[PDB]
RNA sequence: AUCGAGAGGG
DNA sequence: ACGTCCCTCTCGA
């Protein structure tokens, strides 16, 4: 059952940018 | 034979190197002064763009292409954009110029000096022409692209002198000395204990005399001899540089009589 | 300021760029310089306060 | 209700915040286009043409001059000195 | 008229008509240079 | 201690202030682009009609 | 350079010395009001004293266009009762990129970048 | 962001001498200051202007479009 | 626009 | 009980 959500700092746990490489950064046009 | 007499010492595709005997300072120097910045060549002012998906923003290359050297040795044959007659430009008073370049490489892909091109009148006239001091021949790196980024911009070539903005800039660095052994005094130095072998002998004592340090000093010791060297990118010969500097001071004091005779 | 020294009058002299300029010799008295510090200008609407400016 | 000048005690002499005001006040006036009497030399200021007016103490004003018990001492700026 | 990003499609698409990269599926959506020229000096 | 002891000003300047050799003590170099916004009301007197209507 | 000043090489800078490259951006939603009573973006005809004619008639002005003063940026319209977005007072440069899209509401929303390049001028911190 | 045409201090064409200087301390494999040294820079003002460039162009490049 | 909180400039 | 003077930005009901 449902709460709410929850504001999640980059380059945590939850966050896809803890997952990505260089080549993956560039194109999600975040900042190597 | 005549009054300031010279003796070129070196002389090379992108300098010259010379003594000026009998000359005055204040000669040497003012000649080395307008030779800086006061010698008329051209140089892209105005740019237009259709198209520009580089990285760089519009002006960012806009300020680039300004300074990219033309050739210019036959230049007073065009005559000051501003002064001329045509509702703005013409051929009679600029090059006009263009680049087209398209990112089709899958590579990283580059746009040089090399890649512009003139579509103006000539008139049989060295002009416009984009120096390539280059080894490969290749230009000066304008810009890169990624495979499809494109560039359409032209370029309005017009006549300036440094004076008014570095691009118009003929010289480059001028190399200017003289009197190696402080023999005039014209410096005090700085040492811990002894000055001599501390301030290093230029690479020029050695065309005048050490001062047989017994022998006092001479007050009515003048300034003569000058140990120069000028350089130019290549917008203009060296020997033009140089001559075309001896050329404008003339010119220069010369509209002194002409409004002289004015008034 | 905290003193008449530091809100003298002068005279005008209109010139280029952005930035007010003032003699030298007049900095102390403002402690003024010349690394980042704004200054303040006023104008009198009449003429009695400009008397009241000059002459005082 | 005032002071006769037989009596006067007050400086002698003009203030430089008298002679401010007086410089001052009438090259207002002279400005807001007021008869001026000293004889132009040719200043279109009405400060300067004030301040020849006061070299010829040729300005009709008087000073009032007040003193803390409530009574004033006139004096004309004819007849103040003027130093500083 | 308007384009998008991750692809960068020319979409166009005058008033009242949604937003999306329809071709491909991200509302960020620029709007291209106007065809007037601009001029900026080489100094 | 802010709308009567203290208020603001038309009339008023500011900007960074540099430093001047060639200049005299007394003076100080305001730039146009103050000098263009900042008016100074001026009565027409005979004595310089002859100007006011040139700058109008 | 007296008293902490720096006197700089102009012809120096003239070859493009210290010379920096500014941006600005401005945003804006077209704002319901319940009875999916919407704003929008427009070209108008209370409206203020900018000078719209730069825009394009979607609300807007697009890359290049080179603004200055007080020109309208955004054309924003409310139930007519105008509500655009001109420029800054104090600057003058040049439209770089803007981005339109919805908002976590689903309604439009447009931020404008201008960008302009700063120069070495005499009175310039270092 | 690229390399800039010629020099800030007295504005010697370099724009051109910048792929040329790669290849000098990589191809070749050199010390700096000898790469530098032999495309004819003895000004270190020249000098400084190569030695000191960061090319951040190249991470503008791998962006997306 | 208004009040409220926040970082810098002398 | 008030608690140095002024100034430039940026942002949430
Ligand atoms: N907190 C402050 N309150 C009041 N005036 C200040 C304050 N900080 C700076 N000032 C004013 O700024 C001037 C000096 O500050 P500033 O830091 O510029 O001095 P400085 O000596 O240049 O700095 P540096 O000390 O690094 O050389 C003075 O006129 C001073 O009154
Ligand atoms: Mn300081
Ligand atoms: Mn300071
Ligand atoms: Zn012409
Ligand atoms: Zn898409
Ligand atoms: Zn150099």
């Amino acid at each position: 059952v449902f709460i709410g959500r929850l504001p999640i700092m980059l380059r945590s746990k939850n966050c896809y940018l803890s997952e990505a490489t260089e080549s993956d950064l560039y194109k999600l046009k975040e900042c190597p | 034979e005549e009054g300031p007499q010279v003796k070129i010492r070196e002389a090379s595709k992108d300098n010259v190197d010379f003594i000026l005997s009998n000359v005055d300072l204040a000669m040497a120097n003012s000649l080395r002064r307008v030779m800086i910045a006061e010698i008329p060549t051209l140089a892209i002012d105005s740019v237009e763009v259709e198209t520009n998906t580089t990285v760089l923003a519009d002006e960012f290359i806009a300020h680039r292409l300004g300074l990219i050297p033309l050739q210019s040795m036959d230049i007073e044959q065009l005559e000051y954009s501003r002064d001329c007659f045509c509702e703005d430009h013409c051929d009679k008073c600029s090059v006009v110029l263009t680049l087209q370049a398209f990112g089709e490489s899958e590579s990283t892909t580059n746009v040089y000096s090399k890649d512009l091109v003139i579509v103006s009148n000539l008139m049989g006239r060295n002009i416009g022409h984009p120096i390539i001091q280059d080894k490969e021949g290749n230009g000066v790196l304008i810009c890169k692209l990624r495979k499809g980024q494109e560039l359409k911009l032209t370029c309005v070539a017009k006549k300036g002198i440094a004076k008014e903005h570095a691009k118009w800039g003929p010289a480059a660095a001028i190399e200017f000395e003289y009197d190696p052994w402080n023999k005039l005094k014209h410096t005090d130095y700085w040492y811990e204990q002894d000055s001599a072998k501390e301030w290093p002998q230029s690479k020029n004592c050695e065309y005048e005399d050490p001062p047989n340090e017994g022998d006092p000093f001479d007050y009515k010791a003048q300034a003569d001899t000058f140990y120069m060297n000028v350089e130019s990118v290549g917008s203009i010969p060296v020997d033009q540089v140089v001559v075309r500097g001896i050329d404008t001071l003339q010119k220069k004091v010369a509209s002194i009589l002409l409004a002289l005779t004015q008034m | 300021s905290l003193h008449k020294m530091s809100m003298m009058a002068h005279r005008v002299k209109v010139i280029p760029y952005s930035t007010f300029r003032l003699n030298l010799s007049v900095t102390s008295p403002y402690n003024a310089d010349f690394d980042g510090d704004e200054m303040n200008l006023h104008v009198p609407q009449s003429e009695e306060t400009r008397a009241e400016l000059s002459q005082l | 209700k005032a002071i006769p000048k037989d009596q006067r005690a007050t400086t002698p002499y003009m203030t430089k915040y008298e002679r401010a005001r007086i410089l001052g006040t009438r090259a207002l006036q002279i400005s807001m286009n007021a008869p001026v009497f000293v004889d132009l030399e040719g200043e279109t200021d009405p400060l300067r043409i004030a301040m020849k007016e006061l070299a010829e103490k040729k300005i009709p004003l008087v000073i009032r001059r007040y003193l803390p018990d409530g009574s004033f001492e006139d004096w004309s700026v004819e007849e103040l000195i003027v130093d500083l | 008229k308007y384009i998008c990003a991750e692809c960068s499609s020319k979409l166009s698409l005058s008033r009242t008509d949604a937003v999306r990269c329809k071709d491909c599926g991200h509302r960020i959506l620029l709007k291209a240079r106007t065809k007037r020229l601009v001029q900026f000096e080489a100094r | 201690r802010g709308n009567l002891m203290g208020k603001r000003v038309d009339f008023s300047a500011r900007t960074v202030i540099s430093g001047d050799p060639n200049l005299e003590l007394d003076q100080v170099g305001v730039p146009k682009s103050i000098a263009k916004t900042l008016t100074y009301p001026e009565v027409v007197t005979p004595y310089n009609i002859d100007r006011l209507t040139q700058l109008v | 350079n007296q008293e902490d000043s720096m006197i700089m090489n102009q012809s120096s800078i003239d070859r493009g010395l210290f010379r920096s490259l500014f941006f600005r951006s401005y945003m804006d939603q077209e704002k319901k009001y319940g009875m999916s009573i919407t704003e929008t973006f427009e070209k108008p005809q209370r409206m203020k004293h900018g000078t719209y004619d730069k825009l394009d008639d979607d609300g807007l002005i697009a890359p290049g266009v080179r603004v200055s003063g007080e020109d309208v940026i955004i054309g924003k319209t409310t139930p007519k009762r105008d509500a655009s977005t001109p420029l800054r007072s104090t600057e003058n440069g040049i439209v770089d990129q803007v981005l339109v899209t919805t908002n976590q509401d689903g309604l439009k929303f447009v931020k404008v970048r201008v960008r302009t390049t700063k120069i070495p001028q005499i009175g310039d911190k270092f | 962001m690229i390399v800039p045409v010629r020099c800030f201090s007295c504005g010697k064409v370099v724009g051109d001498k910048w792929e040329s200087y790669l290849n000098l301390l990589q191809e070749d494999e050199l010390d700096e200051g000898t790469a530098l040294s032999r495309l004819g820079l003895k000004r270190y003002c020249c000098r400084r202007m190569i030695l000191t460039h960061v090319d951040l162009i190249e991470k503008f490049l791998r962006y997306n479009p």
